């Protein structure tokens, strides 16, 4: 699962 | 723990949703629904625990880069 601790665009 | 996100949470997360140039219905609700696989229709229904988490991601966010 992809989570808020992960570096993912926004 | 399931209380519901309260005020001061809510009023930070607006804070770096602006400065981001970003919005509850075009980029986080959504994202928010992604992350925890649940449909989550409006601001008011994060609960305290899961605001948390997004406030974190925001701040990091608002450090990174102008």
């Amino acid at each position: 699962w992809m989570d808020f601790d992960d570096d993912i665009p926004f | 723990d399931i209380t519901p996100v309260n005020d001061e949470t809510m009023q930070e997360i607006n804070t770096l949703l602006i400065a981001l140039d970003k919005t509850w219905d075009d980029d986080l609700l959504p994202l928010c629904s992604q992350i925890f696989r649940r449909d989550i229709r409006a601001s008011s229904e994060l609960t305290q625990a899961e605001a948390v988490k997004a406030l974190g991601f925001l701040k990091q966010k608002a450090a990174e880069q102008k």
